[PDB]
RNA sequence: GAGUGGUGGCCACUAUUAUUGGGCCUAAAGCGGCCGUAGCCGGGCCCGUAAGUCCCUGGCGAAAUCCCACGGCUCAACCGUGGG
RNA sequence: CCCGGGUAGUCCUGGCUGUAAAGGAUGCGGGCUAGGUGUCGGGCGAGCUUCGAGCUCGCCCGGUGCCGUAGGGAAGCCGUUAA
């Protein structure tokens, strides 16, 4: 059965990007999915996205700009400190500062770059490059 | 639990017999008139240690990291391997 | 997929997104509660009461009407029945499963060689045990409650 | 300069046969970067010989494998030579070819010709955590290449660190222009053809990754020939 | 509508497709008859015909291939090529014509026109390899893969093909400047279709 | 398939031909819909859309 | 440097040796259109930056 | 007895059915000799 | 090169132990099939506590050993002074 | 091996044994990734009807086959019934 909506949404986005789609729908919706989409749009990996209510968890409509090489959730959500980011960067990214590691911290979910700037750690929830 | 054992200060080549490496090392030996290959390997590992230190320090953050970077640059300049206005790169 | 048969059947109800009762409903919330109570007195289960309200009286669903006694919740057939004190003592689905399980046992005792029906009975009892565990966890039924066919005979009777 | 007169002489002696050949001879095309990324077909080696004449240097031509091959007939064994060769300039243009013949020389000429026809364009840079300069001495970022059962992963490496890859892989990379890289291979690397083609695909895939304009400045990405 | 009357279109039977259908041409499909046959949209056909004429008027006259393996389409292609100066290859398409420089009839055009993708798969394959624009006459059951320009029409018929190529050649001539008006064109349409 | 599934059934305003009563019924009943006064059948259940035997005045949402 | 052609539909850069095509807009004729090998295979629609005319 | 489908192939080998029968005969002989 | 060979043992070679990071249609390997107890993994929203988690700050984790700079034995091996 | 007879067995009523190339040589639940074309059950719409639980076309869900794009694989081949 359904276990990880975040992983489902990220895999769906990756497959749609590979096929060359321009629009995608994500279901079920959640605050975590919304915040991850917000971060991705902030970094320019996706286009406009909106929320649709249907009497259920809700749906997300996302525009794809053909800028994502690969996006995927990280399981298990490993905790990470401020000084222990290089190993994860090497594991999940091609080059230094190439992609982004979406991390859930005590001050909201933000990219590992913002986490390092704020000097706080968290748990790796996703990655995209 | 074992005590300290003094280690070698040079590293032997991974493969004893490689054509290009043998030719290059022979040219260097003939040019600089060294007694044997262990001296050349000692200098090669000195260079390797310097390069490894620079690589490690490039991606390091912290007061100790800055101190070590400055010390490495100062030591190289004192030895004369780099100009006065050199940079870690 | 299905719990046991393991095949994907996507047949069901398609509820439109709504946030308030339709404007063309001819009955008030009090009248809806009265209808629910009278149907329960007649003897229909909750599902039948809902179906009758949807079909005959043109009430799409009681869940659309807000609860007049608790602003934090919407109405429901079971909630109305327990407001009037008519809520079932045992959950309806569990009771139905137990009833058909005892009927199947009655058939099997006369037909001991019906191994396929015996497997069906085994699946029914597994469903019953799952529901019993869930209800125990939620506190709906006493912790010392256990499913035993001998007692289930009297319970169904 | 010598390669420049070689190009002049071959241009004088060359009569066009294809549309691209006529275009080059007329002069609408004057740089090698203009023949790629347009969907054209390269069926005539004179175009490569003219636009990138340095590929004809013996030091720039390498033979990677020579294989004896046999087929059975009622009269005995028929023996053929398969030669895998690589060509290109040490500035971002490389090509790989396979040639079959009745003799090693015929196979070698055919293989070099096919490599010239198969020449491609790659992107270089620096994306290593330990280097972080802006020179095109390595691959800009980690890339993958698969052929047969051989999977090759190329990772950026710091300047001064040589090619940490099998002999044929480092030969291909040296011909392309790269001089610092780490490798990670899976499968039967002893199959020279498959390994070389996997390295070729890994180098080619550098063009299949989307990069923002800032990444070019960050990694010093250079496409094809550099400041040269 | 504008190029020729709807009566002429229906008489030529450009709107009659086939029993089969594909989603690639759901937009072009107009309706469904009770017999299961699918009808194209004459409006779409006319608009794409005008667009194709404008597009083809910009190319060199002797750099346009017209190919059709269908016997019913061989003659209209030949006459269209004769009128427009384009090269036509009715019948079997020799493999390697566009790919093998050693072939006697080697030629590299700038644009390809195919009467049917399925029947001219070889020519389409070679044109894909060489990398040039492709214009295809597509029927209800035809795929749009590797088709840069698509003209919906009944590419299996006789009168339909003749009328399509007549309208085409007229549009290319009008846009190029050979004729000052559409009605100035003098070659009868009946000449395009073959006899029986 | 649809992102926002919607029902294919509709509610109907029905006038009974025997007594003239007005009522609202479901288009896909699972039971035998009857008039609330004269008790005359209005819609009979089937595998799908019910069979309506009373005059139809309007189709609601 | 030199400009690297990009697709009109997906916007991805076209690789050196793929079956991609380029041609002027059939409708207007000012803006050029580029098609990827993948886009051509999948019959993905394209729109001229000027006209708005859409479809292969 | 456990399943080794690789043994069913007859390339350079006796039929596995008869090898199995012979093995059972040997086991039975050993059991008789032990006296069980 | 005052070393150079032979034999046994450990690590890499080996992504042939695979958390990073292996396989199971035809090469080793999916229980003949299903029900289910512990364990593992678990739909959406709101409020509360902070056990896990993250950040800051005190008391510890002997010395020798390890890395860096300077100084003393001719430089070095070795030792001392500081930082880690 | 071929041909005439033939015991146990093959059949029924209570048991035990728990074994097959028991094979789709493919464990089970979930999300997504072009199409085309056969057929079974159900529902919806239209047209015919000899008014039949009849016939034909289109659409949706669930079954059951073949070809095939992207892609995967050492290849055979798999490809929304994924390998
Ligand atoms: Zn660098
Ligand atoms: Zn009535
Ligand atoms: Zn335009
Ligand atoms: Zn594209």
């Amino acid at each position: 059965t359904l276990l990880d909506p975040l992983a489902n949404a990220l895999s769906h986005i990756t497959n749609s990007e590979r096929v060359g789609k321009r629009e995608v729908y994500i279901k079920p919706a959640s605050k975590l999915i919304g915040e991850v989409l917000r971060v991705m749009q902030k970094y320019g990996y996706i286009g406009e996205f909106e929320f649709i209510d249907d009497g259920r968890a809700g749906v997300y409509r996302v525009q794809l700009l053909g800028r994502i090489n690969k996006a995927g959730a990280i399981k298990p959500r490993f905790p990470v400190k401020v000084s222990e980011f290089e190993k994860w960067e090497k594991r999940f990214l091609p080059a230094f500062e190439f992609g982004i590691l979406i991390v859930s911290t005590s001050q909201g979910v933000m990219s590992h770059k913002e986490a390092i700037e704020k000097g706080i750690g968290g748990r790796l929830i996703a990655y995209v490059y | 639990g074992d005590p300290k054992r003094q280690r070698k200060k040079y590293e032997t080549p991974p493969h004893p017999w490689i054509k290009e490496r043998l030719d290059r090392e022979r040219v260097l030996m003939d040019k600089y008139e060294l007694k044997n290959k262990k001296e050349l390997w000692k200098h090669e590992t000195q260079l390797k240690n310097f390069r490894r230190r620079a690589r490690r320090l490039l991606a390091a953050r912290g007061k100790q990291a800055e101190i070590e970077r400055e010390q490495l640059l100062a030591r190289l300049k004192r030895l004369g391997l780099l100009p006065e206005d050199a940079v870690l790169d | 997929a299905r719990m046991h048969a393991r095949k994907r059947g996507k047949s069901g109800s398609k509820r439109p997104p709504r946030t308030a009762p339709p404007i063309w409903v001819e009955y008030t919330v009090e009248e809806i509660e009265n209808l629910v109570v009278k149907l329960r007195k007649e003897g229909y289960s909750t599902a039948m009461i809902g179906t009758i309200l949807r079909d005959q009286y043109g009430i799409p669903s009681v869940k659309l009407f807000k609860d007049p006694d608790n602003p934090n919740r919407n109405l429901t057939i079971t909630r109305i029945l327990e407001k009037h004190g008519l809520a079932p003592e045992i959950p309806e689905d569990l009771m139905f499963l137990i009833r058909r399980a005892v009927n199947l046992r009655k058939h099997l005792e006369q037909h001991p060689k019906d191994l396929h029906s015996m497997r069906g009975l085994q699946l029914i009892e597994s469903k019953i045990r799952r529901l019993v565990k869930y209800y125990k966890r939620k506190g709906k039924l006493p912790k010392n409650w256990r499913y035993d066919p001998e007692t289930a005979k009297l319970l169904v009777r | 300069q010598e390669w420049k007169e070689y190009a002049k002489r071959v241009l004088d002696e060359w009569e066009p046969k294809t549309k691209l050949g006529m275009m080059v001879k007329e002069g609408q095309i004057t740089d090698i970067h203009e023949i790629f990324r347009r969907g054209y077909q390269i069926k005539e080696p004179e175009i490569i010989d003219v636009l990138l004449p340095e590929v004809n240097a013996r030091e720039n031509q390498e033979v990677l494998d020579i294989a004896l091959t046999v087929r059975m007939t009622d009269s005995g064994r028929r023996v053929r030579f398969r030669v895998l060769a690589a060509v290109g300039n040490r500035d971002g243009y490389v090509g790989l070819g396979i040639g079959h013949g009745k003799e090693v020389g015929i196979a070698i000429r055919k293989a070099i010709n096919y490599a010239k026809l198969n020449i491609i364009e790659i992107k270089r840079g620096c994306g290593s955590w330990e280097c972080r300069c802006r020179r095109p001495h390595s691959v800009p970022f980690a890339v993958e290449g698969k052929e047969g059962s051989v999977r090759v992963r190329l990772i950026p490496g710091p300047r001064g660190l040589g090619l940490v890859i099998g002999d044929v892989g480092k030969k291909i990379l040296r011909l392309a222009g790269v001089q610092d890289v780490w490798s990670q291979t899976f499968g039967e690397t002893r199959t020279t053809v498959n390994f070389a083609k996997a390295v070729f695909n890994a180098l080619y895939n550098t063009n299949r990754v989307a990069i923002s304009p800032e990444m070019i400045e960050r990694y010093g990405i250079v496409v094809g020939r550099a400041m040269p | 509508e504008y190029l020729v009357p709807l009566d002429q279109y229906l008489a030529a039977g450009v709107h009659i497709g086939t029993q089969q259908k594909t989603k690639d041409m759901k937009k072009f499909i107009y309706r469904v008859r009770q017999d299961g046959l699918y009808v194209l949209d004459v409006r779409k056909t006319d608009e794409r015909l005008k667009v194709a004429g404008k597009f083809l008027a910009k190319f060199e006259p002797q750099s346009i291939l017209a190919v059709s393996v269908r016997l019913y389409g061989q003659k209209p292609v030949k006459k269209f090529g004769e009128v427009t100066g384009a090269r036509a290859i009715p019948g079997r398409f020799l493999p390697g014509t566009m790919t093998n420089p050693a072939v006697k009839n080697f030629f590299e055009p700038d644009v390809l026109i195919v009467t049917d993708p399925r029947a001219d798969h070889q020519a389409m394959r070679e044109a894909v390899e060489i990398g040039i624009p492709i214009v295809a006459l597509v029927d209800t059951e035809n795929l749009l893969s590797y088709v840069d320009l698509a003209i919906p029409t009944n590419n299996k018929g006789r009168k339909a093909l003749a009328l399509i190529y007549w309208i085409l050649a007229r549009e290319i001539l009008y846009n190029r400047g050979e004729i000052q008006s559409r009605e100035d064109f003098k070659i009868p349409v009946e000449e395009f279709e073959m006899k029986i | 398939k649809p992102i926002i599934p919607m029902p294919r059934s509709r509610f109907l305003r029905v006038k009974c031909i025997d007594c003239g009563n007005e009522q609202i019924v479901f288009s896909h009943p699972a039971t035998k819909v009857r008039c609330l006064i004269c008790g005359a059948t209005l819609v009979e259940p089937t595998g799908g859309k019910g069979i309506v035997k009373a005059k139809i005045l309007e189709v609601l949402e | 440097k030199f400009e690297i052609p990009v697709c009109t539909s997906c916007g991805r850069e076209i690789t050196p040796r793929e079956h991609a095509t380029h041609f002027i807009c059939p409708n207007c004729g000012e803006a050029v259109i580029w098609r990827c090998e993948s886009c051509r295979v999948l019959a993905k629609p394209y729109k001229c930056p000027n006209c708005g005319w859409e479809g292969p | 007895m456990k399943r080794r489908p690789r043994k069913w192939k007859k390339k350079g080998r006796m039929r596995w059915k008869w090898i199995k029968k012979r093995i059972r005969r040997l086991k039975r002989q050993r059991k008789k000799e032990r006296g069980l």
